[PDB]
């Protein structure tokens, strides 16, 4: 119950949240980019044949 | 959410 | 003006920012996903008719 101790403990928790939030943000952004790339590739493949 | 809640819990005392 | 008090006050502010940032990130990601889904649905609907 030291005045510094229950502050050090909260300092421990106040950084894993930031780290995990960054990780989830990166995962979401990468998934969105991959989906967009797959969609554009399929669209181009479909688009060539009708022109020909 | 639990981490932030514990952060807010580690200050009311 | 207690040495712990003006630290507790800053600890108060240093978490709502994280919470709101997470909320805004989720909102943006969901909006992007919904837009992509709407675009792909419309593209498929347009794509079937020209093939037929």
């Amino acid at each position: 119950n030291n005045n510094y101790s229950k502050l050090r403990s909260m300092g421990y928790a106040l950084t894993g949240a930031v780290q995990t939030l960054a990780q989830i943000s990166d995962i979401n952004d990468q998934n969105l980019q991959q989906g967009i790339y797959l969609l554009r590739d399929h669209i181009v493949t479909l688009m060539e044949a009708t022109l020909h | 959410k639990d981490q932030l809640e514990r952060a807010k819990a580690e200050l009311l005392r």
